[PDB]
């Protein structure tokens, strides 16, 4: 009959007047007593509802609706081959997600799906159960029980069908372990039909490059054990036989560039048919078209086989296409570094035709700036005109400020400590500066830097230096071991070509010293200068100003500006005096780290760092001794200590020098004084050699998301330092150190990982060749 | 009063639906005797069999198979021709026998799209080799065998690939 | 130091955007087209009487 | 089978 | 390593000795099948022992002493190592004065019995994993490639290659054919058994019996892999996934079926059927309608081998070596023997009133009271 | 983590800590209540109230995701103009969000993607809702955000004039003459046309670009 | 002088034979066929096309090589000049 008005029970996801939407009644007609189903049918194929019920038991139509539960929450056990990531978004996949509706369907679903992936794995007796909790006032929840069995192994691979290679050879290529080395432990036996497609494409291509061209892989079966433990693989081969490469001829709309085409297709006759060596052909062609401005090109080679006399007659089909051209550059993700900083980087021009080798040459480069975690080329053409094309890089920025702090001692010394920064890309402008000062009771010392890179765009760099050591000896200044010194150093440095610049500048330092410990060398060089002090008694005071130029060379090939894993560098420093300076020397610094990689994912490097200093003075007079090189510790040879490895002072017999209180400052003071007194105290030669060789390897428990962020290093180190200068009557009593067959070596592991607050290195060193007055430690940290 | 009866994946049978099956046979549709074992023990055997029907609605609707109306006036034509009675006084009949006509179009098309779906998704699935035709003819012949082969072959596989679907489908009874 | 005044229906960030310039548009030359007119970037004209920086007192109604 | 007229 | 959470259970039925039964000896050829599942089973032929493994050693003994007789290795001296293994995997079969050995290898070999030497050796089209049965001066084998070979029997000359469908994670140990009237009664990965005559090859009728409407299909293998037996007109057979079946020879008919299936391998006695369940589940049905004459469910997932009827009494053995001899009527453990700790996986036979059994590496135990 | 109890005490207190300013908590008991009672009666108070919340405590994206799931929920009500203004302030706030303020560095050259999201959610805003009470606040942000924009293309301009890309500066400022013929920025580019043409030798068109800079020079 | 310069391309590279081939009346959609899009054009009242063939490779003399086309306002090329640049520096 007639409806006078019509009521719900539905109201959490509908709108009131949604569901009067889909009324066909209107609420003012007649029931014709069969249009009821027709809009329950409706009603329900919106996928909105499960459950649809009317009623007239007054005057009007009631309906009656349940809705779909709300999800409110996901919980799931048994996972071990599945962790709650991959599991949420597989969820999500669906659209099945908290905050939504529920639909059954979907849930069985998830479940074939889920098993299909432990079928995938190899975990065939595991099977996935969906627990449907009920919760009340129309929600549920969800639990999910894995139970996982064990994952399938594998027995034995069969190559049946072959008469030119051996089993065990083949077996060894495939990505697949069918049975690993007792004494080993390098994998597993697990199974994946992505990597048995990817073992049966090795396969297909190990015939191919070997000469075979009329090859094929017949068929494939994997049997399993009646338990669902044992999976067999086993593949079907046509052994086919060996071929010749008789010629290849090019065709296709090739542009005027066909004789360095051809010069690249020139192939001796008679070469077995590699398949390898054709895709390397199609490569080094399309690249080259890339190379003048055809960065779509069509490249297709058809092995034109002739089966009765060994002969192939290979024939390239090349469709080169418009000159493209760029449109605009883009780059996202410098959030803070400003755009300037990455456009001089650039190598391919905006505003030409492109270069295929450029654009990647750039992005190496950006890569080699040493501030930007990943960066990424993209090319997209305009939906207009045929050949444009924007190149957009995703950069995303990393932390470039190096935070250093350190105390004096752990006795309360009061207000002592040393602090300061390491900038490179203060601001995100790309100036570099670096200010770093200390202060304690027997030390105070502060320094500044600044650096341009691009004090003009074009490559010529500017940087200064600043720095001021006027501590005294805060403990006491008189009769204690006093050094003033400061200095101004201004550099500049243009490149010469793309890998190779160097620097020069110029500056000026003088120092004044007093009351000094009476030692042989630092007596020696003041006799070089034409001084002849006392001996027993340390009351010496002298300035010397010196004019000094300073210049360096540079070559960086590197694919990382933070802990790479190609290339290597130089890093040499060429310092000479000039006239009028106090002190006439030469000194030069080389410094070299180099990088191997050995696997294709570059994850396996050997690095390879050796530095070479040497010194000596000119027109007979020396290396000041504050110039004098030294080892040990970070940077350097680690395991005994930092500015200890080389020649040991010895100081002649000492007494009544000015006030020395007793218990302290005994350094050869005694009434029994008897002759030169032999201390630990190294302060090193003008000639210095390093050699140092680890390896490197991911962290064996992390994973992916900050597999950039820890290196781990297995260290091999060894160290020299020595003096040039010697007088074997005065050493007679000592070891002749001038020798530089003296070595230090030690080895262990070390832990870097990248932090908020700079860089942090932990060690792990354990010396095995040591000399006299080492004192090895085997723990050091540092920043 | 119309509740659902089930749920068929996307698809829902409702009470009327049996209603139209329940009521309108076993003393009705036709034959009115046919068999009475009970209805309350029929009610499981009427349930599984209309919501197999749904299921092959379903199945015909996802792989976009129609029927149009000229194929519905054959069929309705053959319908009279084998009745031996008029189409319009059927319709008169059935105006009093409780069956509307647009009811009986939907159901006529219905079955027609469940029939051509089954068809034409079992003929698939039925092999035939020709060594077995001839020795059948040699136990009796001339594509005559073959009929009665179809016949088995059909009577089997309609059961096997309708509990293919019946497993491998959600249904779930509400009423 | 101390955070926003008062920390309730205020901007999270700074106030001094009300600084911008004025806008003029570039008039035509004399004798001559531009293609100019083929932008999208079109600010509809609209009245004061609003709340401007901090008076806009944010709240869920 | 029960019913009489059926699917032709 | 650490997900080792095997969902099993294997407990030990009760220890139950009603008789005791002896190892009259054991020979211990070697290494032979190992961890690797396959169809091997030592053959004999009137008071004469012949037993294989793996490594290629084929072995002629004598019963009642164990004593050996002439043993030759299979090395494939011709090979580029000329001593690589074989990998033995075919069925022992013996044919008069021709004894016949399948290999993984794609290889058959006829080993010619007394003088030592092969007959010949012909090269298969793909591997041969089933038992190789001779049938009318020829010899069929079930390559797992969808292909039956009919071999001649005095040399080589495969005459018909029928072609099979193998879907793409078919379990291993195909269905070994038999021969009966000219009829091949053989089955295949796919779940299908068909007849073809041993003259021509010419494939007769093609009938499916596994029916796994399961959730996930690449999971449901269910195909017949078990050796078919026929008992007058009417054959049997059995999928992975179920389907116990009888059926008419002479056409595609099934008289009846019994859905609880779920067997590899199986006897008949000619009055009552026996089989072992995927469980371990022992149970006798009648022949006439397939009513469960019995069960004894006291096993479950023990990695059983074959039923086998000796002197009235069922024998069957797992991989731990124990020797169950179980009741013939109703079940009963009437004895048990840990025999060996190597290791069963292969079927036991029962010939001339005695019973032989193969261990992975104990090799022969032969089995008397 | 709160207690299960009705709507009453727990909205109550939620907002008066709502009202306290400890957001970091408020947003927890928020969010708790929320998730309790998905589709309550009072629904579209909860989610503003949590991008107010989201907003508020810098949780720019839960909250531009919770902004996309509600402005699908409710297409039409009295506040959509607010909400998606609020996500073009997250938008903008995201845009200048540094430490360039305590030292005073002129963020004009960055990436403009977050610029370009909220000038156009600010356009949509004008453009549906220009009689609302928060147009004027909008058209200011406009303001600022093609000063960005033209400043940014501008500075991208003069580093290739000094570079020495002569034709890429003129295809860019062409661009920017195009879309952005009202800035002050291109009244500064402006001479770039002179150092660009006469420097690759077509004075001819220069002299028209000469003409045009003395009439608006002024 | 000393410091490096990487070589500058600020136009696409044409090639004499395909100018060859240019006439006067030769429409836009062939223009585009046969050359392709010109990288700046005259947006300020007549539509003229402007192909800027310049290289500076670095502590070398620009080359440079203009070709300009003016085109009606129906689409229909009118003029070329194929001015061979190098004028005075």
């Amino acid at each position: 009959f007639v409806v006078k008005d019509i009521h719900f029970e539905g109201l959490q996801r509908v709108a009131v007047g949604a569901a009067l939407l889909s009324m066909p009644v209107r609420t003012g007609d007649t029931v014709n007593d069969e249009d009821i189903s027709n809009t329950i049918r409706a009603l329900f194929a919106t996928g909105n509802f499960e459950d649809v019920c009317v009623l007239r038991d007054g005057d009007t139509l009631l309906v009656q609706v349940k809705e779909r539960p709300t999800i409110a929450s996901i919980t799931f056990s048994g996972n071990k081959s599945v962790k709650d990531d991959m599991l949420k978004q597989n969820l999500e996949a669906s659209g099945v997600r908290v905050g939504e509706s529920l639909d059954r369907t979907t849930i069985a679903d998830i479940e074939k799906g889920l098993e299909d992936f432990y079928y995938s794995v190899g975990k065939y007796s595991a099977s996935v159960k969906a627990v449907v909790t009920p919760l009340p006032r129309n929600r549920v929840d969800l639990k999910l029980v894995f139970q996982e069995g064990v994952s399938a192994e594998i027995q034995q691979i069969n190559i049946v069908g072959n008469h030119a290679f051996t089993t065990d050879e083949l077996i060894s290529h495939f990505q697949l372990r069918d049975e690993v080395p007792w004494w080993n432990v390098v994998g597993d036996r697990k199974y994946q039909k992505q990597k048995l497609a990817g073992d049966l494409e090795t396969l297909r291509s190990y015939y191919l490059d070997r000469g075979y061209a009329r090859f094929n892989i017949d068929s494939t079966q994997v049997s399993l054990t009646p338990d669902k433990k044992g999976i067999y693989v086993t593949v079907n081969i046509t052994e086919g036989d060996q071929y010749k490469l008789s010629g290849v001829e090019v065709s296709g709309n090739l542009a005027g560039h066909s004789a360095e085409i051809e010069q690249l297709t020139k192939i001796e006759p008679g070469e077995l048919y590699n398949g390898t060596k054709v895709t390397k052909m199609e490569d080094d062609i399309k690249k080259l078209l890339g190379r003048y401005g055809y960065a779509y090109p069509r490249v297709q080679s058809m092995p034109e086989i002739n089966d009765a006399d060994k002969t192939v007659k290979l024939r390239v089909n090349v469709d080169a296409g418009n000159r493209f051209y760029v449109r605009k550059i883009r780059f996202e993700g410098n959030d803070t570094s400003k755009d300037a900083v990455l456009r001089r980087e650039m190598r391919q021009m905006e505003g030409a035709w492109l270069g295929s080798d450029l654009v990647d040459q750039g992005k190496e480069r950006l890569n080699r700036l040493g501030f930007f975690e990943t960066v990424d080329t993209d090319t997209q053409r305009v939906p207009g005109s045929p050949d444009q094309v924007d190149v957009v890089y995703k950069v995303k920025e990393r932390n470039t400020g190096s935070f250093n702090f350190g105390i004096g001692y752990g006795t309360e010394s009061g207000v002592s400590f040393q602090a300061g920064v390491q900038q490179d890309n203060w601001l995100g402008t790309g100036y570099a500066v670096g200010i770093n000062g200390t202060k304690n009771d027997y030390q105070t010392y502060a320094e500044l830097s600044v650096t341009n890179p691009y004090f003009t765009v074009d490559g010529v760099s500017l940087g200064g230096r600043l720095f001021y050591n006027d501590f005294q000896a805060d403990d006491a200044d008189l009769s204690d071991y006093t050094n003033k010194s400061y200095g101004t150093d201004v550099t500049l440095g243009f490149p010469i070509n793309e890998y190779n610049s160097l620097r020069a500048g110029l500056g000026y330092v003088h120092n004044s010293l007093s009351n000094m410990q009476p030692q042989v060398a630092m007596w020696r060089y003041l006799y070089s200068m034409g001084e002849h002090p006392s001996t027993s008694d340390q009351d010496n005071s002298f300035k010397t100003d010196d004019f000094t130029f300073n210049y360096g060379w540079t070559y960086n090939k590197l694919d990382r500006g933070y802990f790479p894993t190609d290339g290597s560098r130089v890093n040499l420093t060429g310092k000479v005096t000039i006239p009028g300076s106090d002190n006439e020397y030469y000194k030069v610094t080389l410094d070299t780290a180099t990088y191997v990689p050995i696997d294709d994912d570059h994850k396996w490097v050997v690095l390879g760092r050796t530095r070479w200093g040497y010194g000596d003075g000119l027109g007979g007079k020396e290396m000041p001794f504050y110039e004098n090189f030294y080892a040990g510790g970070s940077s350097t040879v680690r395991g005994f200590q930092s500015n200890t490895i080389g020649p040991k002072a010895v100081y002649f017999p000492h007494q009544a020098s000015n006030y020395d209180p007793d218990y302290d400052y005994e350094c050869a003071t005694q009434d029994g004084a008897k002759d030169l007194c032999k201390s630990d105290d190294a302060v090193g030669g003008n000639a210095m050699a390093v050699a140092s060789l680890e390896f490197i390897t991911p962290t064996p428990f992390i994973s992916d998301k900050y597999a950039n962020s820890v290196r781990t290093s297995f260290f091999w180190d060894m160290g020299t330092v020595w003096d040039t200068n010697w007088d074997s009557s005065q050493y007679s009593g000592y070891p002749d150190y001038s020798d530089p067959s003296n070595i230090r070596m030690s080895a262990g592991i070390a832990l870097q990982w990248m932090s908020p607050l700079g860089p942090l290195v932990f060690s792990y060193a354990q010396p095995f060749k040591k000399y006299d007055g080492d004192k090895a430690e085997q723990f050091q940290f540092n920043i | 009063v119309d509740c659902v009866a089930a749920v068929v994946n996307n698809g829902v049978v409702l009470e009327s639906d049996v209603d139209g099956l329940m009521q309108s046979v076993k003393l009705n549709a036709a034959q009115a005797r046919q068999q009475l074992p009970d209805d309350a023990t029929l009610r499981h055997q009427i349930m599984e069999r209309l919501i197999m029907d749904q299921i092959i609605l379903q199945m015909g609707q996802k792989m976009g198979v129609k029927i149009s109306d000229e194929q519905l006036d054959q069929a309705i034509a053959n319908i009279a021709k084998q009745n031996n009675m008029t189409l319009d006084q059927m319709r008169s009949r059935l105006a009093y026998d409780g069956l509307n006509y647009n009811t009986y179009r939907n159901q006529i098309r219905k079955e027609m799209i469940i029939s051509e779906v089954r068809n034409n998704e079992v003929r698939r699935r039925i092999t035939i080799l020709p060594q077995e035709v001839e020795s059948l003819a040699q136990q009796v012949q001339k594509d005559r065998a073959y009929r009665m082969l179809m016949n088995r072959k059909f009577s089997e596989e309609a059961a096997s690939w309708m509990q293919e679907q019946r497993a491998s489908a959600y249904v779930k009874i509400l009423s | 130091c101390s955070s926003d005044s008062r920390y309730k229906r205020q901007v999270s960030g700074d106030e001094a955007y009300l600084e911008a310039a004025p806008l003029a548009e570039l008039h035509a030359p004399a004798g001559m087209i531009l293609p100019v007119t083929s932008g999208d970037y079109a600010i509809p004209v609209t009245n004061g009487s609003g709340a401007v920086g901090k008076a806009l007192d944010i709240r869920p109604p | 089978d029960a019913a009489q007229k059926d699917r032709a | 390593n650490s997900e080792e959470d095997v969902v099993k259970m294997s407990p030990l039925p009760t220890v139950e000795n009603q008789f005791t039964p002896t190892t009259a000896w054991s020979t211990s050829v070697g290494s032979g099948i190992g961890n690797f599942y396959s169809n091997l089973h030592p053959a004999l032929a009137d008071n004469v022992v012949y037993a294989a493994d793996r490594a290629g050693l084929v072995k002629a003994l004598n019963a009642d002493d164990g004593k050996e007789i002439w043993s030759v290795s299979l090395a494939e001296k011709d090979g580029w190592f000329s001593k690589e293994p074989a990998l033995l995997s075919g069925g022992v079969t013996v044919s008069g004065g021709h004894v016949y050995i399948g290999s993984e290898k794609a290889q058959v070999y006829a080993l010619n019995t007394s003088d030592g030497t092969v007959a010949w050796q012909t090269k298969v089209a793909g591997e041969a994993l089933s038992r190789p049965v001779v049938s009318d001066g020829l010899v069929l084998i079930h390559t797992s490639n969808g292909q039956l070979q009919a071999l001649n029997e005095a040399d080589g000359a495969v005459k018909w290659t029928v072609n099979l469908d193998m879907p793409s994670l078919s379990l291993r140990g195909e269905s070994a054919p038999t021969t009966a009237f000219g009829a091949a009664v053989v089955g295949g990965d796919n779940g299908r058994v068909s007849a073809v005559l041993m003259e021509q090859g010419q494939m007769i009728w093609q009938q499916r019996i596994s029916q796994a409407t399961g959730s996930t299909e690449i999971d449901r293998l269910s195909d017949v892999d078990t050796t078919p037996v026929v008992v007058n007109g009417v054959v049997f057979a059995l999928a992975y996934n179920g389907n116990l079946t009888a059926l008419d020879l002479r056409s595609g008919q099934i008289m009846w079926k019994r859905e609880l299936g779920s067997v590899n391998d199986f006897i008949v006695d000619g009055n009552r059927i026996y089989l072992v369940d995927q469980n371990d589940r022992v149970m006798a049905l009648t022949i006439d309608g397939g009513v469960t004459l019995w069960t004894q469910s006291d096993l479950l997932h023990r990695l059983l081998t074959s039923p086998v009827l000796y002197n009235g009494n069922l024998v069957v053995g797992d991989s731990e070596g124990y020797l169950h001899w179980i009741n013939v009527e109703d079940g009963r453990f009437v004895a048990q023997q840990k025999v060996d700790s190597s290791g069963f996986q292969t079927e036991p036979v029962a010939a001339d009133g005695k019973l032989l059994i193969q261990a992975k590496d104990g090799t022969v135990y032969s089995i008397t009271r | 983590e709160v207690p299960d109890n009705p709507p009453n005490e727990i909205y109550a207190t939620a907002q008066q800590k709502l009202q306290d300013g400890n957001w970091r908590q408020a947003i927890t008991q928020l969010e708790a209540l929320d998730n309790r009672y998905p589709f309550g009666p009072y629904s579209q108070q909860v989610q503003l109230d949590l991008i107010y919340a989201y907003y508020k405590n810098a949780d720019l994206p839960l909250a531009q995701a919770a902004i996309d799931r509600f402005i699908r929920l409710n297409p039409t009500h009295p506040n959509i103009d607010y909400v998606m203004y609020m996500r073009g302030l997250t938008n903008m706030a995201l845009d200048d969000s540094a430490l360039q303020g305590f030292f005073g560095v002129d963020r004009s050259d960055r990436d403009p993607q977050h610029a370009r999201a909220a000038f156009s959610d600010f356009s949509k805003l004008v453009r549906g809702y220009p009689n609302s009470q928060y147009t004027t606040d909008a058209t200011k942000r406009l303001v600022f955000l093609k000063d960005r924009l033209a400043k940014y293309e501008y500075s991208v301009a003069e580093y290739y004039t000094e570079r020495g890309a002569w034709v890429a500066v003129v295809n860019r400022v062409e661009g920017m003459l195009r879309d952005y013929p009202d800035t002050q920025a291109t009244r500064d580019a402006l001479p770039l046309m002179e150092n660009a043409y006469r420097q690759m030798q077509m004075n001819a068109q220069a002299e028209k670009v000469a003409k045009i800079i003395a009439a608006n020079s002024s | 002088r000393v410091v490096y310069r990487p070589d500058i391309n600020q136009g696409n590279y044409l090639t004499a034979n395909d100018v060859s081939k240019i006439r006067v009346g030769m429409t836009q959609q062939q223009v585009a066929y046969a050359l392709g899009t010109p990288l700046m054009s005259d947006p300020f009242g007549t539509n003229t096309w402007f192909y800027v063939f310049r290289q500076q490779p670095g502590h070398e003399g620009v080359t440079q090589q203009t070709l300009t086309l003016t085109f009606n306002s129906s689409g229909v090329l009118t003029n070329i000049d194929n001015k061979p640049a190098l004028s005075g520096n």
